[PDB]
């Protein structure tokens, strides 16, 4: 039994409804279970029969299933509904459906930094590019040392997404030595964001 | 006064196993109103398979000792199974007032034989509620020794006159157990097995 | 109310064993199940197998048969999960949670609807080590949108966390600290960024703060302007 979420991320606002999916591969019972996980905390579980849930207060969140096809869905969101759900019947748990809060599109204000000297003493060399508020998450980042294309030796750092302004943050980290660093001159930061219509480029050159 | 000197032991020469094991782990026991009786007959009863399934609740042997039941041999073996509550199982004993001695499984003064019950949450409950599990509480009269009761006529309990509808005074006589693993210890779903010999 | 309380943190070398407890409370644990589910960094939760508290009626996944043991102690009210040489692919977050459903139909109400805090365990051939912090210096070209950007580069430490402050907690506004990645030599590292005014950077010292908890480390690195 292998179980599909079938949106992987969805963006929604504060006091919407929100339908989100789960699929069996064979054919399984009438409901499947529930359950929501904020990031640094234990999953939660919502439900898994609406009839088990009608005591006197009422229900925020609602389910429907058939044999193959299940649907959650959130009557009204809260700052706190903004999590990770999860489907599961017995031992299949779903790849997760990821809530984000959608806002408009921010530029993100790109920064490149230098390696330090201590690090130069210490032996190796970290270059770091910075993007700052930007509101959709996919942005990519390249390397270009020397006007040629690094791959293999950067890795990026993405936070959360914030509770007072909803965007984020990223941190790609280009990783040589201090031979490597002394070799070439040029060092590009290349950022394609769907917010910008041409690639932002801060670069710095070697000593100066 | 003249002593014995040898011992001698004639038992029929037959190896085939009764099928105790069968009994004892059906994958679905029967409800109290309709329980199941299986004879056991020609074959050779071993004891020691009853002994390898879980700690039991109750192994109360009536008029047998429990250490001797490989010595002996019997006439007519009848093994009855069953699912009752947890505070029923005193209830399954001769000489004994209630609902499941009264109306469901009685047994006799004269009762001689084995109750074993055993602990089953694990194999029948349900979360929401196990509802395929009845017992009957109201009958005109009370039972006779191994008597089964499958009658599913509506009760009336007025002077009113009962058509079949169950009314303002008319009652199904099956209620149902409701089987939860957030019930107490005695309220929890028990599988019994009578042997009678 | 229903309440299971986990182990502490776990940092192991490989080929170790460990055993993590579970302990049930607010329940009659002899009339429930524990299982214990996955979770790797960055990933989704997995099932790893279940018992059953009375009899320990142990059923484990395919994925995971021999790999891992699972006991209980019914007088104890407790569960284990038990592994014999430890791997480091077994860095996880692990959750013991109740659950109960029908045992010949797997379709039907096996949920798990209470859940423990969750147990962390790192396996790595890596020992305590404090880390380096080099400051992460604006510029003139740095003025961008009117404000600029400064940091701290917290780089080879194990094992995790490490709490980075601003100003002794004065500069709370602007902060992002990143997540940490893990390196190629079983070694983390991290980026702590402010943004500041522009105008603001003579009048104001910004010293960032790095502690290191199993290293017992504390060390203030202050970013000057370049
Ligand atoms: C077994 O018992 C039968 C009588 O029931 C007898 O005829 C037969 O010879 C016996 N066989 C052996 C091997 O003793």
């Amino acid at each position: 039994i292998q179980m599909t979420q079938s949106p992987s991320t969805l963006s929604a606002s504060v006091g919407d409804r929100v339908t989100i999916t789960c699929r069996a591969s064979q054919r399984i019972g009438s409901w499947v279970a529930w359950y929501q996980q904020r990031p640094g905390k234990a999953p939660k579980f919502l439900i898994y029969n609406p009839s088990t849930l009608e005591s006197g207060v009422p229900s925020r969140f609602s389910a429907s299933g058939s044999g193959t096809e299940f649907t959650l869905t959130i009557s009204s969101l809260q700052p706190d509904d903004f999590a990770t759900y999860y489907c599961q019947q017995y031992d299949a748990f779903g790849q997760g459906t990821k809530l984000e809060i959608k806002r408009t599109v921010a530029a993100p204000s790109v920064f490149i930094f230098p390696p330090s000297d201590e690090q130069l003493k210490s032996g190796t060399a970290s270059v770091v590019c910075l993007l700052n508020n930007f509101y959709p998450r996919e942005a990519k980042v390249q390397w270009k040392v020397d006007n040629a294309l690094q791959s293999g030796n950067s890795q990026e750092s993405v936070t959360e997404q914030d509770s007072k302004d909803s965007t984020y943050s990223l941190s790609s980290t280009l990783t040589l030595s201090k031979a490597d660093y002394e070799k070439h001159k040029v060092y590009a930061c290349e950022v394609t964001h769907q917010g910008l219509s041409s690639p932002v480029t801060k670069s710095f050159n070697r000593g100066e | 006064r003249v002593q014995p000197t040898e011992s001698i032991v004639r038992f029929p020469n037959i190896t085939n196993l009764c099928p105790f094991h069968e009994v004892f782990n059906a994958t679905t026991f029967a409800s109290v109103y309709a329980w199941n009786r299986k004879r056991i007959s020609n074959c050779v009863a071993d004891y020691s398979v009853i002994y390898n399934f879980a700690p039991f609740f109750a192994f109360k042997c009536y008029g047998v000792s429990p250490t001797k039941l490989n010595d002996l041999c019997f006439t007519n073996v009848y093994a009855d199974s069953f699912v009752i509550r947890g505070n029923e199982v005193s209830q399954i004993a001769p000489g004994q007032t209630g609902n499941i001695a009264d109306y469901n499984y009685k047994l006799p003064d004269d009762f001689t034989g084995c109750v074993i019950a055993w602990n089953s949450n694990k194999l029948d409950s349900k979360p929401s509620g196990n509802y395929n599990y009845l017992y009957r509480f109201l009958r005109k009269s009370k039972l006779k020794p191994f008597e089964r009761d499958i009658s599913t006529e509506i009760y009336q309990v007025g002077n009113k006159p009962c058509n079949g509808v169950a009314g303002p005074n008319c009652y199904s006589p099956l209620q149902s157990y409701g089987f939860r693993p957030t019930y107490g210890v005695g309220h929890q779903p028990y599988r019994v097995v009578v042997l009678s010999f | 109310e229903v309440q299971l309380v986990q182990s502490g943190a776990e940092v192991k070398k490989p080929g170790e064993s460990l055993k993590i407890s579970c302990q049930g409370s607010g329940y009659s644990f002899s009339s429930f199940w524990i299982g214990w589910v996955r979770q790797m960094p960055g990933k989704g939760l997995e099932w790893m197998g279940i018992i059953y508290g009375g009899d320990s009626d142990t059923r484990y996944s395919p994925s995971f048969q021999g790999q891992v043991s699972i006991s209980a102690d019914k007088s104890l009210s407790t569960a284990y999960l038990q592994w014999s040489s430890l791997k480091p692919s077994d860095t996880a977050m692990y959750y013991c949670a109740r659950t109960f459903g029908t045992y010949y139909d797997n379709t039907e109400d096996w949920f798990f609807d209470f859940w423990g805090h969750g147990t962390l365990v790192t396996v790595s051939s890596a020992s305590t080590k404090g880390p380096s912090v080099f400051p992460l210096a604006p510029s003139s070209k740095s003025t961008s949108g009117g404000t600029a950007a400064l940091g701290c580069l917290v780089k080879d430490y194990f094992p995790e966390p490490v709490t980075v402050s601003w100003n002794s907690g004065a500069l709370t506004s602007g902060v992002h600290t990143f997540p940490a990645v893990l390196q190629s030599s079983g070694l983390y590292s991290l980026s702590s960024v402010v943004t500041v005014p522009s105008s603001s950077l003579g009048t104001q010292t910004y010293i960032c703060n790095v502690n290191h908890k199993p290293s017992n480390t504390k060390v203030d690195k202050k970013v000057e302007p370049k």
